[PDB]
């Protein structure tokens, strides 16, 4: 899980 | 004939219409940006769930600020005429308001002023689909667990920003979550709905399942505390007038 | 005694005051924040620049926004009294607004309000000076080639007098860093006390390092987009009295 | 030159  | 009604788009013009897809992986270094893996799984899945709704499809990839403003502006100016809808799909960096082009930011306010009903004149009363698949902010949510009106004008007028939709990954001022192997929650949420339910339901009810999958069956997980365990809300914002079924007869 | 004028600070107090540079360099991953290569240079250049000030300097380094709060909250709630006035450099990412902890944001306002003239009152009346480098949005500047009616029945000051914040970029603008040579900002300012901490109010000296940014540095850069790009600092003051380091 |  990565954030935009 | 018989009595009619009008509460839903006319779809049934001979194209459904365009469905153009900015997937922005790679940034220009000096940005400071990271790749964002996982994004080519999105806009695979984007390219086959609206190429099945029959829309026409074009995937961009790595377009810098100047190519995407260029490219909005050049498909604003194409003969729509003969198409029900369209559509655009972001995925990219972002912030509240903007959308990052892989050398710096680009005014989501700028892209969708394009699409006005004043100046796309072929789109007037189409309805204007924007699916954006980035972030709006660095918040994270930890979740919790579970005669007649005196009026009427000289003038048919509608409102210039009537008939788009914003179906926006996340919600005002948080980050948005993408899984380097499966591709962004949101995204795959949504094509597996309109796979499922494109044939059925009304779109906003579609995005609301969206909705509803994206809130329950997601959660972060990181070795870092603060991004640990957290959860994520799309939001749906729309200046739409009538139901939108992707089917007609 | 003879006739007597107040146009400056009290800066004779038994300390000049703490000088607090926080240094942020390396980021958690998962911000995906790019680590900031010649920042040490920079920390390094302002601790002896303000130790020749007398400022009691400390530093800290990679603060999490949690422990930047903290700090600040924790160094505000000292007794200043000995102190003349306080100074924080801080060394970041940024944005409008904003300062970023390793692992996210923090308010630039929030910081700042500990020290607010009714917050820290034994800072109250005295200089709060926040510089710092910092982007504040991603703009690029191309550049181009060359009696009364009330007197009110108890005195009072505003809370937020007294502050100054000596930004190193214009509202909404990037700002620059080089890794080897450390911030344009930084390293001007630093320069600019060395030569005239000695003989020139802070605000005149804040113009000299406006004009050594504006003139000396110009991005190099393989990059299009970002070469050739220039910097102006900007100086926000809401002072009431013109500061010098030196006394007597 | 890079930039904050
Ligand atoms: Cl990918
Ligand atoms: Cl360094």
């Amino acid at each position: 899980d990565e954030v935009d | 004939s018989g009595i009619s009604l009008d509460n839903s788009y006319k779809m049934d013009y001979p194209e459904m219409g365009l469905c153009i897809i900015i997937n922005n992986k790679n940034f220009h270094k000096s940005t400071g940006m990271t790749s964002r893996s996982g994004t080519d799984v999105d806009a695979a899945n984007l390219r086959e769930t609206f190429r099945n709704l029959k829309y026409e499809v074009r995937n961009k990839n790595d377009l810098t600020r100047e190519e995407i403003v260029e490219l909005m502006r050049d498909v604003s100016k194409e003969d729509h005429s003969k198409r029900s809808s369209f559509v655009c799909v972001l995925l990219s960096h972002g912030e509240e308001g903007i959308i990052a082009g892989t050398n710096g930011p680009v005014d989501l306010k700028k892209i969708t002023n394009f699409f006005r009903g004043d100046r796309c004149r072929s789109l007037t009363g189409k309805p204007k689909l924007f699916i954006i698949q980035a972030c709006r902010g660095t918040e994270l949510d930890c979740g919790i667990e579970t005669s007649g009106v005196d009026d009427d004008m000289a003038c048919h007028k509608i409102p210039v920003e009537a008939d788009f939709l914003y179906a926006y990954s996340t919600a005002p001022g948080y980050y948005s979550w993408r899984n380097s192997k499966d591709g962004s929650w949101f995204i795959q949420s949504l094509c597996a709905m309109l796979k499922q339910y494109a044939d059925k339901l009304e779109f906003m009810h579609i995005l609301t399942r969206v909705n509803r999958k994206v809130a329950t069956e997601f959660e972060s997980f990181s070795f870092d505390a603060t991004f640990h365990a957290k959860k994520q809300i799309p939001c749906i914002h729309s200046m739409l007038t009538k139901e939108l079924y992707f089917y007609h007869l």
